[PDB]
């Protein structure tokens, strides 16, 4: 796809003089990204582990310091 | 899409509170020259009130159409609660430092200050106009100037404030009276507020539109909105018995083979622990938001069948629909009842009034299983007002339990009869599947009292009227599904948090109130636009825009019919107490703001007979007529709607006084000559040869000093006469020291929305949770 | 057990193999533990071998770590 062509044009230009620190730069901000996103029904499990599906709803709730973190992400 | 109905729910917010920042004001005064008796300019001007925005449309029905257009921006702009301490300016020219009480106010009383000739008894006025500010009583008196029909606008806004005081012991009278004076939560609050403290009511009062009659297609989509809402509510349940631990036990008093459990006998499919959380999730919202269940079984399952005997006598069976219903009892009484005592198969035919569970208890004859069967006839909610708001309980026997006890005393006989007309493996195959059940009272007196707690709590948070409707759309439960929730489930109580029931609750109050909210704002309008005599406006789009605002709702699916039938009940209803006095005293004053304007005037009399002008100290001599009498009337509105010229035009010709009357545009002019060569009655000759009316522009003669050729007037001794003249008024003079009033008002407030924000609750220890009576649930080993 | 009234709190221990809390009181809380244990059995076998589990405690309590570089280790 057209957005798989503009990752991968950052990600082999670069790569050609930074050997370092670039698998980490890219990589960092998905800890804080999966604390943003609504949930609407989820996959449960029972006190024994069996699959169990929940229809509830949990709004995400995320302080004024982790967008003043990912911004310098 | 059965995740976005659910986010159209929490997405609907309270009602936007509405705080005005300046004074509603539709008059301005304005500063006008004056003349004296004889025409000549005096060297004084005078003040005179005048409309703002002037922008009249011509004709006489779109005067009326103007109207319902300010009436709409009056009803957008009343505060719901107001403070005069905001709206303040400095007063520039007092006594001492004082504030009157508009940035408008601050500036007509700077314009008669600093002004020339204005005398000292109105520049004295100014000085000693401060504010009186009582501490005691939290009240200011803030001075004003303004306009008397705007001193009944901006004093109705004061009066009639949407805030009532707030405390610690009525934000626990918000929550409600089950679940405040339940045992299991423990609830507890932190600050105490103070007296200043305000906040606003909804309006939760029961609909009056009735949409469950005859509205079937707009009712079960209301329904699937709190059927969905119900669902992520009802808790899941966590320790359940595991599956292979228990189909494992199962399948040593069935003595089947080894490796082909799920393919000799049927009695094992389906049970898994996704479908016991579905079974009991879609048990406690269909009562709670009265969807119509259907029930899918194959009939080749003999422990579909058993467990499918639990349901009817623990569920009413008013909720299942009648062609799944009759399905499901006519299939247990040929299999399971009927040969168990050895008579002849049900003959029965479809259509039959009688369901197969009230022919068969006539038939039969056991006591102990005439009883149950005689429970599952008479089970039905029984309809109670509690709180304002009919919910339909459950019987006083399956919140106790007590109806297994007859259950399992009706197979547990059922399991002892020898019957010779089955073989004696149809025989081994039930007497094995039965006793799975008797095996499971002790776990099913707890199942059926847990159900009935988290029907009983869930029900106290609804406030909108649960009325019990057969609905179109039926929301499917599989009875494969109840066999996986009657021998799977554990000694483990779940109750709903206290952090799900004030959210349970605060979706349907901000759902009931946005209902309400949007009948009050439509049938405003309906009302308003008959009182007004629109005659030629259709009301298809005032009721799509009513169906819109509710969130829930789709305009593609309805169609036109079903529009302006829900037009025919928002007539009937009355309109709220704040919406009528807004509009009666639009309608008692309609006729001094048309009146009070300069881009239209009411019609034109002819006479044609010279008569004197009339002379006003703003206008010199002007040829108006301030009231209509002793002259033949002819309505434009009714000449323009059926197009029928044939009394005016024979009455143009043969030169015989009118009256026309309508709202009318008009040109001035200032000439004298204009006046002499009669320039006023060849205006009307138009009418006669072309049809058409909307072409008129009659003439108002102004002969003031600054007129040219006025010495024709000064020097000749005589007054000016015309033919014809206008039906105008003349506008009011603007007097200072009787158009000051006080706006009274509050210091201070402080407004919250969301009250139970304060409160903390928790649950007690589930293990110790008691039912209505005294004892707790699931407490059988 | 996600719900509007509880919060998951999963944190990113940084050096997790050579932190303060791993060296001394670590592996003297397990042979703490293993002291307790050679008073509750009565075989000649079990004292021996949860001795020996307890040596290999002791001998890692001062470990030396040996790394080459160039022509020196």
């Amino acid at each position: 796809s057209h957005e798989d062509y503009l990752i991968a044009r950052e990600l082999i230009v670069l790569s050609y003089s930074n050997r370092s620190t670039l698998a980490k730069l890219v990589s960092s901000p998905m800890s804080i990204l999966v604390a943003l996103v609504d949930i609407n029904g989820t996959f449960i499990t029972n006190e024994e582990l069996e699959l169990e599906f929940s229809n509830k709803y949990v709004r995400a709730i995320v302080p004024d310091q982790t967008f003043d973190e990912l911004k310098q992400m | 899409p059965k995740e976005s109905i659910l986010k159209k729910l929490e997405d609907i917010k309270p009602e936007q509170v509405k705080k005005q920042t300046k004074l509603f004001r539709i008059f301005e005064p304005r500063q006008l020259p004056v003349y004296r008796a004889n025409g000549e300019k005096e060297l004084r001007n005078r003040w005179y009130w005048k409309l703002k925005r002037d922008t009249l449309p011509d004709g006489d029905y779109d005067v009326r159409e103007y109207f319902l257009n300010l009436y709409d921006q009056v009803l957008t702009e009343m505060p719901d609660y107001l403070l005069l301490k905001d709206m303040a300016v400095e007063n520039k020219n007092s006594r001492d430092a004082g504030k009157v009480v508009d940035s408008e106010t601050a500036a007509i009383c700077d314009a008669i200050f600093q002004d020339e000739e204005t005398e000292g008894v109105v520049r004295r006025f100014i000085a000693e106009m401060r504010q009186r500010v009582q501490a005691d009583r939290n009240v200011v008196n803030y001075p004003s100037i303004l306009h008397p029909i705007d001193h009944a606008f901006n004093e109705y806004f004061l009066q009639h404030q949407l805030v009532e005081p707030l405390n610690n012991d009525i934000i626990f009278n918000y929550i409600p009276e089950r679940i405040r004076n339940d045992v299991n939560y423990i609830l507890n609050m932190d600050r105490n507020l103070p007296s200043t403290a305000r906040y606003i009511r909804p309006n939760l009062l029961q609909d009056r539109l009735n949409l469950h009659d005859n509205f079937e297609s707009l009712w079960d989509t209301i329904t699937t909105s709190n059927y969905i809402l119900a669902r992520s509510v009802v808790p899941d349940l966590k320790e359940l018995v595991s599956t292979e631990a228990q189909i494992q036990k199962m399948s040593q008093d069935l003595q089947l083979e080894a490796l082909t459990i799920q393919s000799e006998t049927q009695f094992l499919t389906g049970i898994n622990s996704q479908a016991a959380n579905d079974c009991f999730k879609t048990l406690i919202a269909a009562m709670l938001s009265q969807r119509t269940m259907s029930l899918d079984f194959v009939t080749t399952n003999y422990m579909s069948l058993i467990s499918g005997m639990w349901l009817l006598t623990v569920v009413p069976n008013d909720m299942f629909i009648r062609e799944s219903l009759v399905a499901c009892q006519l299939a247990i009484i040929n299999t399971i009842i009927y040969p168990a005592f050895g008579m002849q198969r049900m003959h029965y035919r479809n259509g039959d009034p009688q369901t197969p569970f009230q022919i068969a208890e006539q038939q039969i004859q056991n006591f102990q299983v005439a009883n149950w069967l005689h429970f599952v006839n008479n089970n039905q909610f029984r309809q109670v007002v509690i709180d304002g708001v009919l919910n339909q309980v459950l019987n006083d026997n399956i919140r106790n339990g007590h109806v297994v006890n007859q259950l399992m005393e009706a197979l547990m006989q059922l399991s002892r009869q020898q019957f010779p007309t089955m073989p004696v493996d149809y025989k081994r195959s039930i007497q094995r599947g039965i006793l799975l059940l008797s095996n499971r009272l002790g776990q099913l007196v707890d199942l059926t009292r847990l159900l009935a707690y988290n029907y009983e709590t869930l029900m106290a948070c609804i406030t909108m009227n649960m009325q019990h409707v057969q609905t179109l759309t039926t929301e499917k439960l599989q009875l494969t599904s109840v066999t996986s929730l009657c021998m799977l489930i554990g000694n483990a109580t779940v109750i709903p948090s206290p952090q799900t029931l004030f959210h349970y609750y605060n979706v349907n109050v901000n759902f009931h109130s946005n209902y309400n909210e949007r009948i009050n704002d439509a049938v405003a309008i309906i009302t308003a636009a008959n009182r007004l005599n629109l005659y030629q406006k259709k009301m298809k789009s005032i009721v799509e825009d009513f169906l819109k605002r509710l969130q829930i709702f789709d305009i593609s699916r309805v169609p036109d019919d079903q529009m302006y039938r829900l037009r025919d009940r928002l007539r009937l209803l009355p309109v709220e107490i704040r919406r009528l006095d807004i509009f009666n005293l639009i309608l008692m004053n309609m006729e001094q703001i048309e009146r009070a304007s300069d881009k239209i005037a009411q019609g034109v009399i002819i006479a044609y007979r010279d008569m004197q002008l009339e002379r006003d100290e703003m206008y010199g001599y002007v040829n108006i007529a301030r009231n209509l009498d002793g002259f033949q009337q002819i309505n434009l509105e009714e000449l323009m709607r059926t197009g029928d010229y044939a009394q005016i035009t024979n009455m143009l010709l043969n030169n015989q006084p009118v009256a026309l009357v309508g709202a009318l545009p008009f040109i001035t002019d200032s000439s004298v000559i204009s006046l002499v060569a009669k320039l006023d009655a060849t205006v009307f000759a138009q009418i006669v040869k072309l049809r058409k009316v909307d072409t008129l522009k009659p003439i108002l003669y102004k002969i003031n000093s600054d007129s040219n050729d006025f010495y024709l007037v000064a020097n000749y001794d005589w007054v000016p006469t015309s033919t014809t003249k206008v039906y105008k008024q003349i506008p009011q003079q603007f007097d200072f020291r009787a158009s000051m009033h006080m706006l009274t008002s509050n210091l201070t407030f402080t407004v919250y929305s969301d009250l139970l924000a304060f409160v903390s609750a928790d649950t007690v220890e589930p293990i110790n949770a008691v039912a209505f009576d005294n004892m707790r649930i699931m407490n059988e080993l | 057990f996600l719900s509007n009234n509880s919060m998951v709190l999963y944190t990113d221990v940084s050096q997790w193999d050579s932190s303060q809390h791993n060296t001394q009181p670590f592996r003297k809380g397990i042979i703490m533990g293993l002291d307790m244990l050679a008073n509750m059995t009565n075989d000649a076998r079990v004292i021996q071998t949860l001795n020996l589990y307890k040596q290999t405690q002791i001998n890692l309590m001062d470990s030396y770590v040996q790394i080459p570089d160039g022509n020196v280790i």
